[PDB]
């Protein structure tokens, strides 16, 4: 046979450090890696990112569009105009082919 | 394509007519990137010689950064000049041949009948 | 002139065909190269004479000078081939297929 | 200025330095034949540099801080293990012999570099030229496989012809029954386990192969024990050798330049000892190979090139 | 002393260091000066300020 | 070699191409090519074994034959027009044999068969000169007569070289043969664009050279002649694993490396001239090169092959190589695509 | 289990004259 | 975008200049903060898309893909730590640099305004991806997986390069906005039909389309976990994102050119989902599940309706989080018993009760339980396809049945039944592992709360 190491044995991570969090074999490094993930991942990103998204105003002008629609529905109805016409473009602005 | 053009000096890196162009900024992003490559070259050289990558030979590292920026500035000046000459020739040729480059009067979309292709 | 230059070009073509179609001796091929050189010398010389181009007569001499250097190197290489194998056969020169 | 073509052109030339005792001398013989005491006195009396026999740790002691290394860094082979079980199925016998050939090759390049650069002669104890007598003895005793022999002869074919052989080869002839007695008096627990058949193979290889081969190109001087015990007698024979044969006669300044270029570059010297021929005895898997290599670069003075190890007191790194 | 053999890089190559810093410091000065004249000539030729 | 011989021979190796690139007269261009052949032979055969003798001999007979055909074209043109340069009026057959003979000098397929054999038979540092410095003089001639060349022969030579460079490199375990097939493939790209845009021929030549030079230096560091030898890098000089991998991927033309630029720009220019079918075929078969480079990357840096016991003695030794030219070329051959506009015009 | 790395049988497929 | 890209580039020196004991804590924390900054792209108070410069833009299609990319980097780092803890310090830093490189390349890819820039970054991603798979994969088949992945992509990408050059030679630009406004109808020539295929094949291979999908099951089974996460979550979405960008110039040929690819996808999604019923390898099962889901994305992009594009955008994001979660869940058992055979570990709810809860939610997400964005995307795709042809519901209906079958099959097999009690090395779940699962599942729930953010361009 060639010169090769034997396969390493299975290890129980909790045997030496029963407070293991999954991050590091050094206990102090382990707990601070755990805290950084929970603080930056959850306390900062998930809470404040959620807050910031929640207070983005008029996202994609959805609030303006409903406000504008009510203004037009109001206007188009008191004056007796149709609510919505078939032609988006006024036909006077279009020159069709003679044929 | 441009080599045989009028007033072409042989093996001239920077013709005197190039001195009318604005020179590149010394913090031009292309020159900043050149200096970064010189810094990488110094670090890679340290690695290949089994030296401390960041610590060894700061004099050697500084020369690598300065050479890349120094060479890059003058090469960038030459490249600016060649592109300027290309535009000078192209536009000058356009003016001498107005029959090959007519101004095409474009029509508004009120007159153009594009076909409609229903999606369904 | 017309028929002479046709025959000289044919003479070059035959010498090149000799070069391209090996037999066994490397030396026989080295002689075919000297045949192409000889044909090209006469073609250049006759052209210079027929056009009275005296400023071009150095060129045929330079053709022979570099041909002599080419032939000297060819013979020098042939000594090396013969030392390795005891012949100048080209079929022995096949180690670099693998 | 590191030696090279420029230094050679500027006067640095070997033939100006050679004198009467700018010679390569090797001392051979069976185990416990008295080579070391003789080699030491030949070198001392002639003003030459003595190189003790290249062992397992030779490379360890000529690099770094010169201290011995852990064995996994140094060939992972054991002479004591060889005597305890010369047929171990872990490949120790040939791994040992292969390592010792490469360590001898390194020493021979180091000795030649010394002679070529200074003009002082050298005295060796066995060499790459005589290393095969141990390989033949192992094979004849069935200690190694034939494929191990073919591997060894390939590496030797690729490395040994590049060098100049010794000027003089000194052989001490001690018969095997006397060699066994000296080993028992020597008192090494494992070496005492060496069979007499193994020692006879060494002597057979020495006298049928090495000595006739060496006599074609070197001065050969054979002594019995009683002649060798007085080293001044051997020196007197060396002083009057003529050296009228071999390759050293046709060396000139530029063949010496190119040999010097080879022997100062140690990774070039050792190149063909590492050819990828996958003999199990000397093949290391990547898991073991990389674990060992990573630990070696964590030893003191070994993480960086010499002169760049701040933890062993190297200074001015930022200007080097 | 640590190394059994003397390193090649035991102490700085003081000539090499001085040439390197001299070459870099000269190139930086020449680069900045040449850039200054390149600006003035550009402005002069184009009638700017 | 003693210093006087080295100086004279290396000077003549340098001189020949300089004469070719500076000459107005076609005869002096041919003289320049003659200097190159004569001066390189002693370097090819310097080590003096049967393989180097075979390599030098095969190189000599090919190169000398091609040189005669080039001279025939020059003489025929002198007969036709009474001048020593090719013109618009030069007979097209005269120009086609010039192209044939120069492509044989370059090792373009189907005149390629000699080049992998000669590269295999010579030292690595001579392979470096053969595949870089020795290309410049024949290419320089071709660039001068680019409007006169026949696009049909060029594209057929070009596609043939790319196809055989690809399939050729796929079967190799010898490094010197892999580089030779890499040369042939890249020459196929250089030639394809020459009749359209000779500036892009030079762009490809420069990028090929600064990729090939540090690749040869990396082989030279441990004298790695085979895949199995280069696969020991992880144990001998692991610091090189990053740059070899990127240089190999750059040679294969993978973005965002500098070696993507020559293939990208040549395709762009070929399609500005409606050479769509050839450009498609060229680009598709160039992927086969990336396959054998990847297999090479697999055996050097992405896995670890078995090592041997004697390699531990190598780890005790200090090295003095590579020179700092390796790092400069290695970086500029891989990380300069952001500066692409400054390289094409 | 340990990461697989090339063994002798894997490396020997590049030891031939051709692939 | 520079205020997102530059800090991402600074993660590379941060990795290499950190102490060995601080590298993971450092790079993970700033990676989270960079995800926070990418949320600025969601501040969209009008209907004009953000054009930051000539080079970088962001609209409602790229913005979700950029943010998901930014979020994955911290998650991949946490996923990698345990199986890298035996590598030496330089090898760990090299791995982190590969992960950062993909994050940088992908963010630039989704914000590029010009198609050849997209192509260069699109192709650049193969390098770090291949390195991750082959240098840190566990089995000997990782090398074959690398070859398939690299060359399935490359053979399709070369025709794409030709088409992009051809379009630029004809139009004078590859800028996306100008291509949109100035697009003109194509003629239905053979030459234009080949142009359509050259523009589409690389994106279709990347999805992957059924028939050319064999690279993906190979790549997942052999990759390390962070490679599986990025591949399933983001890299497949390059094809769908590419198809949506480039199809604007291909009209009206997509009306007939799409038929073979709708057929392969709608039939193929049944073949690959049915494979999941008889797959012995858990990673392979999750991988085939992705091919089935991405078949729906292909079909809805091919029919080019407002609903179909919106359903595809939601499914792209939802699948990204869900599949990445499933790979992480599978990897947690593998790190304990070092096998991917699904039927080996059993009854795991007995010993990992909270991890079993994460399993159930991931499975419920995968079979598209309402009102999850998983269901919302699949629902609107179903509505658009039914409009395209009412008979599509037959194939949709079969896939919905099969998807429930294999989703619950995976849960029953691995979490329920009797515990395989010879496995005494079933260590309790790591805090890191349980945190990793939550970081997938909270965004899925939050996006279900506010589904306007992932509707895409058409709604
Ligand atoms: C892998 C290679 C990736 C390398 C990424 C590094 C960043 C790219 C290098 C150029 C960065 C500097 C730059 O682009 O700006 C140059 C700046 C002036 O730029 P300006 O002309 O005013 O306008 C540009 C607006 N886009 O001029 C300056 O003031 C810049 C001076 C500082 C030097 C640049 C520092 C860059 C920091 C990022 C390093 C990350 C390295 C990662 C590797
Ligand atoms: C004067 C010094 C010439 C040697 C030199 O510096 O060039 C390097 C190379 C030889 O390199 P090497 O033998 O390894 O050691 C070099 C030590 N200076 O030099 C050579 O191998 C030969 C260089 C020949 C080319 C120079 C010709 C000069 C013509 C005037
Ligand atoms: C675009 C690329 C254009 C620039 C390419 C050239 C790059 C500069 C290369 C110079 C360099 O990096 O420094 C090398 C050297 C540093 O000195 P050192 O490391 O001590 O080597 C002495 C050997 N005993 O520097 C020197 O010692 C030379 C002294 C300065 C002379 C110039
Ligand atoms: C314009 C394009 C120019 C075309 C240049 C073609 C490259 C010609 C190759 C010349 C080198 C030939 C050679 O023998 O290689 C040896 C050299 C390494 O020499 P070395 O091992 O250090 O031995 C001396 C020790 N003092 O190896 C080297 O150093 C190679 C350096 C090549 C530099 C190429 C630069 C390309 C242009 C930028
Ligand atoms: C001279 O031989 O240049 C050839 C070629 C340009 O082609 P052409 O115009 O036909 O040549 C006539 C005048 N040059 O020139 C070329 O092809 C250019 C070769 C470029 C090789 C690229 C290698 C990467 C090096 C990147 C660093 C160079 C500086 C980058 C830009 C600096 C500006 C910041
Ligand atoms: C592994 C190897 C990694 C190295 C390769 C990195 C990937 C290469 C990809 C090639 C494309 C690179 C982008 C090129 C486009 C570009 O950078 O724009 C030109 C840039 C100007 O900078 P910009 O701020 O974008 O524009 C304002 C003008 N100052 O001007 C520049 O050129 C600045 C160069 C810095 C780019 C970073
Ligand atoms: C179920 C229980 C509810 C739990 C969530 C409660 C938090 C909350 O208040 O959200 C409500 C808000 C709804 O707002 P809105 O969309 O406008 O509702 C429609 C019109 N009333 O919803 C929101 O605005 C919050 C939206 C979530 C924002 C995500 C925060 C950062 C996400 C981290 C990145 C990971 C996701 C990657 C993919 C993202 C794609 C954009
Ligand atoms: C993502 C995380 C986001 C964190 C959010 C933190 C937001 C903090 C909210 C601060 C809101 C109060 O903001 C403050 O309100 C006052 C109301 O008096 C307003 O102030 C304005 O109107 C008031 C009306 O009386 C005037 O008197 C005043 O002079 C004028 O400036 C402005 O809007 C602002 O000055
Ligand atoms: C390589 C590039 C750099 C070097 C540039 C070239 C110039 C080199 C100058 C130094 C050359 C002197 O090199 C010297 O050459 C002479 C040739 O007469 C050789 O000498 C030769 O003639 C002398 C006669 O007395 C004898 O040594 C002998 O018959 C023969 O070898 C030397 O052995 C060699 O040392
Ligand atoms: C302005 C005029 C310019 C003149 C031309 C300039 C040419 C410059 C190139 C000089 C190159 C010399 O390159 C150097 O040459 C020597 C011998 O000469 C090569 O050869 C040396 O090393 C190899 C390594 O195996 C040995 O096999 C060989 O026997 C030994 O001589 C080196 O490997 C190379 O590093
Ligand atoms: C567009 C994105 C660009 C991606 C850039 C690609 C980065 C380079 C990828 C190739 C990686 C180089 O290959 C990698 O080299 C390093 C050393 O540097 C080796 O590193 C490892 O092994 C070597 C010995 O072999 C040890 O000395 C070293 O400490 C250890 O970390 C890796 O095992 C190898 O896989
Ligand atoms: N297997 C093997 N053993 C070797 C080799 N060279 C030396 N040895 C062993 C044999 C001995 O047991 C041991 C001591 O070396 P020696 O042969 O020189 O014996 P010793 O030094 O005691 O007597 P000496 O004065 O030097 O002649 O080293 C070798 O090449 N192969
Ligand atoms: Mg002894």
């Amino acid at each position: 046979q060639w010169q090769e190491d034997p396969e390493p044995e299975d290890e129980n991570v909790y045997a030496k450090n029963p407070d293991f969090h999954g991050y590091d074999s050094d206990p102090v490094v382990d707990v601070w890696n755990m805290r950084a993930v929970f603080f930056f991942g959850f306390s900062i990103v998930l809470v404040f990112g959620t807050t910031f998204v929640a207070y983005v105003p008029d996202y994609r002008m959805q609030e303006w569009a409903r406000r504008e629609a009510e203004r037009l529905v109001k206007y188009r109805e008191v004056n007796g105009l149709p609510i919505m016409e078939s032609n988006y473009f006024d036909p006077s602005k279009i020159q069709l082919p003679e044929d | 394509m441009m080599n045989g053009r009028p007033g072409h000096e042989p093996l001239k890196f920077l013709p005197d007519e190039a001195r009318s162009l604005p020179p590149p900024k010394l913090n031009d992003p292309r020159l900043v990137y050149m200096g970064l490559l010189g810094y990488c070259t110094g670090l890679m050289d340290n690695m290949l010689r089994m030296r401390p990558v960041m610590r060894a030979g700061l004099h050697r590292q500084l020369l690598f950064v300065t050479s890349f920026v120094f060479a890059g500035y003058f090469y960038l000046k030459r490249q600016n000049y060649l592109y300027a000459v290309k535009d000078h020739d192209m536009f000058g040729y356009i003016k001498l041949h107005p029959e090959d480059f007519p101004e095409k009067e474009k029509k508004t979309y009120a007159e153009i009948l594009e076909p409609f292709h229903p999606v369904r | 002139m017309p028929s002479t230059f046709f025959n000289l070009t044919m003479a070059f073509s035959l010498s090149l065909l000799g070069t391209l179609m090996f037999r066994s001796h490397l030396m026989s091929t080295l002689l075919c190269l000297e045949g192409m050189v000889l044909s090209l010398f006469i073609m250049t010389s006759v052209t210079s004479l027929n056009s009275n181009s005296m400023s071009s007569m150095p060129i045929p001499i330079t053709i022979l000078v570099f041909a002599a250097c080419e032939a000297a190197v060819g013979l020098a290489l042939l000594v090396k081939v013969s030392n390795t194998y005891g012949t100048d056969y080209v079929q022995n020169l096949n180690l670099l297929q693998c | 200025l590191r030696y090279g073509l420029l230094a050679a052109i500027l006067g640095d030339k070997t033939t100006k330095k050679l004198h009467e005792y700018s010679r390569v001398i090797t001392v051979d013989g069976n185990i416990c034949s008295g080579k070391n005491k003789l080699a030491k006195e030949i070198a001392q009396q002639l003003g030459m540099k003595h190189y003790p026999e290249a062992g397992i740790q030779y490379s360890s002691t000529t690099t770094g801080d010169g201290r011995p290394l852990d064995i996994e860094f140094s060939g992972s082979c054991s002479l004591e293990k060889f005597y305890d079980d010369p047929k171990s199925n872990d490949g120790n016998s040939y791994r040992l012999q292969s390592w010792l050939y490469a360590s001898r090759l390194l020493q021979y390049a180091d000795a030649l570099e010394h002679l070529l650069s200074t003009g002082q002669g050298v005295v060796l104890e066995r060499s790459i030229y005589s290393d095969f007598v141990f390989l033949e003895a192992m094979y004849n005793q069935g200690y190694i496989r034939k494929q191990c022999v073919d591997h060894y002869n390939e590496i030797k074919r690729l490395t040994l012809p590049e060098y100049l052989p010794p000027h003089a080869v000194i052989y001490i002839d001690v018969p095997v029954p006397e060699v066994q007695s000296r080993i028992q008096k020597k008192g090494d627990p494992h070496e005492m386990k060496v069979t007499s058949a193994y020692l006879q193979d060494i002597e057979n290889a020495y006298k049928k192969t090495f000595l006739p081969k060496m006599s074609e190109m070197c001065e050969v001087l054979v002594y019995d024990s009683w002649e060798a015990e007085d080293p001044t007698k051997v020196v007197e024979d060396i002083e009057y050798l003529k050296y009228n044969k071999g390759p050293w006669l046709k060396q000139d300044d530029w063949t010496f330049h190119y040999l010097r270029m080879l022997v100062q570059d140690k990774t070039e010297v050792l190149n063909y000892t590492t050819i990828p021929v996958y003999l199990p005895e000397i093949t290391i898997g990547a898991h073991q190979g990389s674990r060992i290599y990573n630990s070696f670069r964590e030893l003191p003075g070994r993480k960086y090139a010499p002169g760049y190890n701040a933890e062993v007191g190297d200074k001015w790194i930022w200007l080097k | 002393k640590f190394y059994v053999r003397e390193p090649v890089n035991a102490k700085p190559n003081w000539l090499a260091v001085g040439l390197s810093v001299g070459a870099s410091v000269f190139m930086w000065i020449y680069l900045i000066q040449t850039h200054n004249e390149d600006v003035l000539e550009y402005k002069r030729r184009n009638g700017l300020e | 070699m003693n210093p006087i011989t080295l100086a004279i021979i290396y000077f003549t190796i340098f001189l020949g191409p300089v004469i070719t690139m500076s000459s107005t007269n076609l005869m002096l261009m041919w003289v320049g090519l003659e200097f190159s052949l004569l001066a390189i032979i002693p370097m090819l055969i310097n080590k003096k074994n049967p393989r180097s003798t075979e390599a030098a001999t095969k190189y000599f007979v090919t190169q000398a034959t091609a040189s005669m055909i080039i001279l025939l074209a020059i003489v025929l043109n002198y007969k036709q027009l009474g001048t020593w340069m090719f013109q618009q009026q030069t007979n097209g057959l005269i120009l086609n044999m010039t192209l044939m003979a120069l492509s044989m000098k370059l090792g373009l397929a189907p005149f390629h068969f000699w080049l992998p054999e000669v590269t295999q038979g010579i030292p690595l540092h001579m392979g470096l000169i053969l595949l870089t410095w020795q290309k410049i003089a024949p290419l320089s001639i071709l660039i001068q007569i680019y409007p006169l060349l026949n696009s049909t022969i060029i594209l057929m030579l070009a596609i043939t070289s790319i196809f055989m460079g690809a399939w050729g490199g796929l079967n190799q375990t010898q490094m010197r043969k892999i580089m030779a097939y890499s040369s042939i493939a890249h020459m196929g790209w250089m030639l394809a664009i020459l009749p359209y845009n000779p500036s892009l021929t030079l762009l490809n030549l420069m990028i090929y050279i600064i990729l090939t030079a540090p690749m040869f230096m990396a082989l030279m560091l441990n004298n790695s002649m085979t895949i199995n030898s280069i696969s020991l890098l992880w144990n001998k000089t692991p610091a090189m694993l990053t740059m070899i991998s990127l240089m190999l991927l750059s040679l294969g033309g993978l973005p965002p490396l500098t070696g993507f630029l020559p293939k990208w720009i040549i395709i762009t220019e070929l399609m500005k001239n409606n050479c769509l079918i050839m450009a498609t075929l060229m680009a598709m078969m160039a992927l086969l090169n990336l396959f054998f480079y990847t297999r090479l990357i697999y055996s050097t840096s992405l896995t670890m092959f078995p090592t041997n016991n004697n390699s531990k003695m190598m780890t005790h030794q200090t090295k003095t190589k590579p020179n700092l030219m390796f790092s400069t070329l290695a970086i500029m051959s891989t990380m300069t695509l952001p500066l692409a506009p400054q390289l094409i015009t | 289990a340990r990461q697989w790395q090339p063994d002798i049988e894997w490396a020997e497929q590049f030891s031939g004259a051709v692939m | 975008m520079l205020k997102i890209i530059l800090p991402s580039l600074m993660l590379l020196p941060l990795t290499w200049l950190s102490s060995p004991k601080k590298t993971w804590t450092n790079v993970t924390s700033y990676s989270f903060l960079i995800s926070l900054t990418s949320l600025t792209l969601l501040w969209q108070t009008d209907e004009n898309y953000k054009n930051f410069s000539n080079m970088f833009s962001s609209d409602p299609l790229s913005t979700p893909l950029i943010i998901l990319t930014a979020w994955l980097l911290p998650l991949m780092l946490m996923a990698s730590q345990n199986h890298l803890k035996k590598d030496n310090n330089v090898l760990q830093k090299l791995y982190i640099s590969m992960l950062i490189s993909l994050q940088i390349l992908l963010i630039m890819t989704f914000s590029a305004t010009e198609l050849i820039m997209f192509y260069i970054l699109f192709e650049a991603t193969l390098i770090p991806t291949l390195i991750i798979i082959t240098r840190w994969g566990n089995q000997t088949e990782r090398l074959n997986a690398g070859i398939y992945f690299l060359f399935y992509t490359l053979i399709g990408s070369i025709p794409l390069l030709i088409a992009l050059i051809l379009i630029q030679n004809h139009v004078g630009t590859l800028n996306l906005m100008i291509l949109s406004f100035t697009t003109h109808t194509l003629d239905a020539s053979w030459s234009n039909n080949l142009l359509w295929l050259a523009c589409m094949m690389a994106f279709l291979i990347k999805m992957p389309l059924y028939g050319v999908h064999l690279w993906l099951p190979k790549a997942h089974v052999e990759a390390p976990i962070a490679g599986s996460m990025i591949l399933a979550a983001i890299l497949l979405k390059l094809g769908s994102y590419g198809m949506i960008r480039i199809s604007i110039i291909l009209d009206p040929l997509t009306k007939y050119m799409a038929y073979p690819f709708i057929l392969l996808s709608l039939w193929g999604m049944i073949m690959t989902s049915s494979i999941c019923l008889r797959q012995t390898d858990l990673k392979s099962l999750i991988a085939y599940s992705s091919v089935s889901h991405m078949a729906l994305v292909i079909a809805s992009i091919m029919i080019q309706t407002p609903w179909s594009f919106m359903g595809a955008t939601m499914l792209m994001i939802a699948h990204g989080l869900t599949s990445s979660l499933l790979f992480c869940l599978a990897n947690s058992n593998y790190e304990r018993i070092h096998s991917r055979t699904m039927i080996m570990a059993r009854g795991l709810q007995m010993v990992f009760p909270l991890m079993a809860t994460w399993w159930l939610m991931a499975s419920l997400a995968n079979l598209a339980l309402p009102p999850s964005i998983n269901l919302m995307g699949e629902l609107f795709i179903t509505m658009s396809l039914f409009s395209w042809s009412n008979f599509t519901i037959i194939l949709m209906g079969i896939n919905i049945i099969i998807t429930g079958m294999y989703s619950m099959y995976m849960i029953i097999t691995t979490q329920r039944g009797k515990l395989t009690n010879h496995m005494i090395n079933l260590q309790p779940s790591h805090t890191r592992e349980l945190t990793l699962m939550a970081l997938h599942m909270i965004p899925l729930i939050l996006l279900t709360t506010s589904p306007k953010l992932i509707t895409g361009l058409t709604m």
